[PDB]
C-alpha cells in the first residue's frame, strides 16, 4: 500500500501543531504521546483507496531556521498553515511556499492552504483573502477548527489527492 | 485513626472519583493521575510516606495550573493543622510527619527552584515570614536548613589531549579559518561551546512551551542562544561552501567539513552532526553535484551515516543517543516538539462527576523530557579549552547586517553562479587560498 | 539518484 511522506510548515507560537494532533487522535481520545511512531503514522482510506500518511511537523523548532530545507526535503505534499487569528504568520505562507519551491526543484509541488482558527481570539484574516492568494498560487484552501476538528480531514485528504493527480 | 472536619481543615476530605484519579495501568507507590489543586498538595505532604518523585515533578511544573503565591499559600493551609491518647497518635501520625513533608517541598523549592523567588521579591519574603513562625523541636534542623540555602541562594580526573595545531599558529588569530585550523579543534571546540550551551538550559525555559511565546527572548534566553549558536554554524558551513568558487577548492572545503563531522561522532556532539547535515541538505549545497562527484567515497559514506540518523523522524538517532554514555551534546529539536505536542496535545483538566480535575500525568510527561534533558547537562568533556579558537567561534557571523531572506538567497544565487543548471556548460573560477588544501586528517599527533 | 552523497548504483 502507498505511503504519502507530508509536511506541516507554517509559523509557529499560533498553534499549528493542532492540526496534525487532531488527525491522529481517534476523535474522542484526547491523549497524545508525540514519542511513539503511531503519533505521527495513521493508515486511512481517501477515495476507496487505502494508503499511509506519514506526517512530519516540527513545530517547537522554528528558530532552528537553518534546519527547514533539511526538514522540507523528506516530503512530498505540504500543508502550508497558518493562523487566521494571526495576521503575521498569514504573511509568512509566500516566503515558506518560495522556500518549498527551491527545496524541491519544482514550481508546482502538491501543496495545500490551512488556515487554522486556534482561539477564541478574533478572526483578523478575511477567508476571501486566503481563498485569493491560495487561487494565485493554483492551491486549494481549506479552513479548519482546533476546538471542533471541522476541516482537519479534509485538508489532509485533499493534499493527498493533490499528490495522486499530481 | 480519625482527623479534623473539612470544615475547619481542607485537605481532610476522603479521596473520591471527584477528588484523585490514579493511572490504572502502571516504588510501591500510586502514581497519580489527576485531582483538585487541594488533593494535589495533599499528596505532596502526604502523611502515610514521602513522595520524592511527586515532590520533583510538581515543583517542576505547577505554574500551568498554580501561581507560586497560591502554592505557598496552601503550604501554610497544609502546615496548620487544627486538632479534633487519640491526640497523642495523631500528633505523631499526622501533625508531625505532614509538617516535616511541607518544610521538606520549602526546602526543594528554595533549592532547585528559586527562580520562583529571583523573580517576586514578595514571595520569598512570605516564605522567611513562614519559615520564621515554625516554632518546633522536630522542625529546628529543617527550619535552619531552609534559611542556610535562602541566604546562600542570595548572592578533571585525567589530562585532557594535547591542543592540534594545523596551517595557523598559536595566538595568529587573523589567519584563523576552517582550512587553517587543525579540522580535530574546530571539532573539538565548537563541541566545548556546544556543551556548554546545552548545559545552561533550564527547565524553566521549556515547561510551558515558553520558548514559542511572545516574551521568548524573557523566558528562554540560553535555549535561544544555543539554537542561534546552532543555525549560526550551519550557515557558516554553507557560506565557506558557496563562496569557495574554484570546484577544486569547494572539493577541499567540503571535504574538510566532512572530516569535523566525523570527529563530531566520536565526541558524540550530536549538535554538532546535525549542524553538518543541516548545511548539507541545504538548497545551495545540496545541488553542488559537480563537487560531490569529487568526494571521496569513504566520506560520502560518513556523510550518509549522519544524515541517515535524521531519517524516519530520527529513527537513528534516537537509537544511538539512548546507547552512548555521557560526555554528549544531544540534539535539542527533538525535547522542543515532543515537550511542545505533549502540552498542546493533551487536555490542561478532565472531568469527573461534573467536578474538574487538573490533569497531572500530563504534566509527568513533560517532567520526564526535562528529566531526559537534565541527565546529559551532569558530565562534562575531558579537552582542554583554547581561548583564540573559541573566540573565533563565538564571533562567527556569516550573516553580517543581512536579513535572512536577503542572506540565504545570496547563498543561492552563489551556488547558482559556481555550478549553474544543467543545460548551462560548468565555468572555471581561479583558486582563492595562497596556503596548501591538504588535509592533516582526524588521528591526533601523539 | 537517492542523495550526492549516496553509492550511485
Ligand atoms: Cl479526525
Ligand atoms: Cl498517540
Ligand atoms: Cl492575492
Amino acid at each position: 500500500m502507498t505511503e504519502y511522506k507530508l509536511v506541516v510548515v507554517g509559523a509557529g507560537g499560533v498553534g499549528k501543531s493542532a492540526l496534525t494532533i487532531q488527525l491522529i487522535q481517534n476523535h474522542f481520545v484526547d491523549e497524545y504521546d508525540p514519542t511513539i511512531e503511531d503519533s505521527y503514522r495513521k493508515q486511512v482510506v481517501i477515495d476507496g483507496e487505502t494508503c499511509l500518511l506519514d506526517i512530519l511537523d516540527t513545530a517547537g523548532q522554528e528558530e532552528y531556521s537553518a534546519m527547514r530545507d533539511q526538514y522540507m526535503r523528506t516530503g512530498e505534499g505540504f500543508l502550508c498553515v497558518f493562523a487566521i487569528n494571526n495576521t503575521k504568520s498569514f504573511e509568512d505562507i509566500h516566503q515558506y511556499r518560495e522556500q518549498i519551491k527551491r527545496v524541491k526543484d519544482s514550481d508546482d509541488v502538491p501543496m495545500v492552504l490551512v488556515g487554522n482558527k486556534c482561539d477564541l481570539a478574533a478572526r483578523t484574516v478575511e477567508s476571501r483573502q486566503a481563498q485569493d492568494l491560495a487561487r494565485s498560487y493554483g492551491i486549494p484552501y481549506i479552513e479548519t477548527s482546533a476546538k471542533t476538528r471541522q476541516g482537519v480531514e479534509d485538508a489532509f485528504y485533499t493534499l493527498v489527492r493533490e499528490i495522486r493527480q499530481h | 485513626m480519625r482527623l479534623p472536619s473539612a470544615d475547619v481543615y481542607r485537605f481532610a476530605e476522603p479521596d473520591s472519583e471527584e477528588n484523585i484519579i490514579f493511572e490504572e495501568n502502571m516504588a510501591g507507590i500510586p502514581i497519580i493521575k489527576a485531582g483538585t489543586v487541594i488533593k494535589l498538595i495533599e499528596r505532596l505532604t502526604y502523611h502515610m510516606y514521602a513522595d520524592p518523585n511527586f515532590v520533583r515533578t510538581f515543583l517542576t511544573t505547577y505554574r500551568s495550573f498554580c501561581k507560586p503565591q497560591e502554592l505557598l499559600s496552601l503550604i501554610i493551609e497544609r502546615f496548620e493543622i487544627p486538632e479534633p491518647a487519640e491526640l497523642k497518635r495523631f500528633r505523631k501520625e499526622y501533625i508531625q510527619p505532614v509538617q516535616l513533608r511541607v518544610l521538606n517541598v520549602c526546602r526543594h523549592w528554595v533549592e532547585h527552584h528559586f527562580y520562583d523567588f529571583e523573580r517576586d521579591a514578595y514571595l520569598l519574603q512570605r516564605m522567611e515570614e513562614f519559615i520564621g513562625t515554625v516554632r518546633g523541636k522536630a522542625m529546628k534542623k529543617w527550619v535552619e536548613s531552609i534559611t542556610k540555602i535562602i541566604q546562600r541562594k542570595k548572592i578533571f580526573q585525567s589530562s585532557p589531549p594535547t591542543v592540534e595545531w594545523h596551517i595557523s599558529r598559536p595566538g595568529h588569530i587573523e589567519t584563523f579559518d576552517l582550512l587553517t585550523l587543525h579540522p580535530i579543534e574546530i571539532a573539538r571546540q565548537l563541541t566545548l561551546l556546544e556543551s556548554d550551551l546545552y548545559r545552561a538550559v533550564q527547565p524553566s525555559e521549556l515547561v510551558g512551551s515558553v520558548w514559542t511565546k511572545e516574551d521568548k527572548e524573557i523566558n528562554s534566553p540560553n535555549l535561544l542562544k544555543m539554537i542561534r549558536h546552532t543555525t549560526n554554524l550551519t550557515l557558516w558551513f554553507e557560506k565557506c561552501i558557496v563562496e569557495t568558487e574554484n570546484l577544486e577548492e569547494r572539493v577541499a572545503v567540503v571535504s574538510r567539513i566532512i572530516e569535523i563531522l566525523q570527529v563530531f561522532q566520536e565526541l558524540n556532539n550530536f549538535n554538532g552532526v546535525l549542524e553538518v547535515v543541516s548545511a548539507m541538505n541545504s538548497s545551495p549545497v545540496y545541488r553542488l553535484d559537480h563537487t560531490f562527484e569529487q568526494i571521496p567515497s569513504r566520506q560520502k559514506k560518513i556523510l550518509e551515516e549522519a544524515h541517515e540518523l535524521s531519517e524516519d523522524h530520527y529513527k537513528k538517532y534516537l537509537a544511538k543517543l539512548r546507547s552512548i554514555n555521557p560526555p554528549c551534546v544531544p540534539f535539542f529539536g527533538i525535547y522542543l516538539t515532543n515537550i511542545l505536542k505533549t502540552e498542546e496535545g493533551n487536555p490542561e483538566v478532565l472531568k469527573r462527576h461534573g467536578k474538574e480535575l487538573i490533569n497531572f500525568s500530563k504534566r509527568r510527561k513533560v517532567a520526564e523530557i526535562t528529566g531526559e534533558i537534565q541527565q546529559y547537562q551532569n558530565q562534562p568533556y575531558c579537552l582542554r579549552v583554547e581561548s583564540d579558537i573559541k573566540r573565533f567561534f563565538e564571533n562567527l557571523n556569516p550573516m553580517g547586517n543581512s536579513m535572512e531572506k536577503e542572506f540565504t538567497d545570496y547563498l543561492f544565487n552563489k551556488s547558482l553562479e559556481i555550478e549553474p543548471r544543467n543545460p548551462k556548460p560548468l565555468p572555471r573560477f581561479p583558486k582563492k587560498y595562497s596556503y596548501p588544501l591538504k588535509s592533516p586528517g582526524v588521528r591526533p599527533s601523539n | 539518484k537517492f542523495h550526492p552523497w549516496s553509492v550511485a548504483n
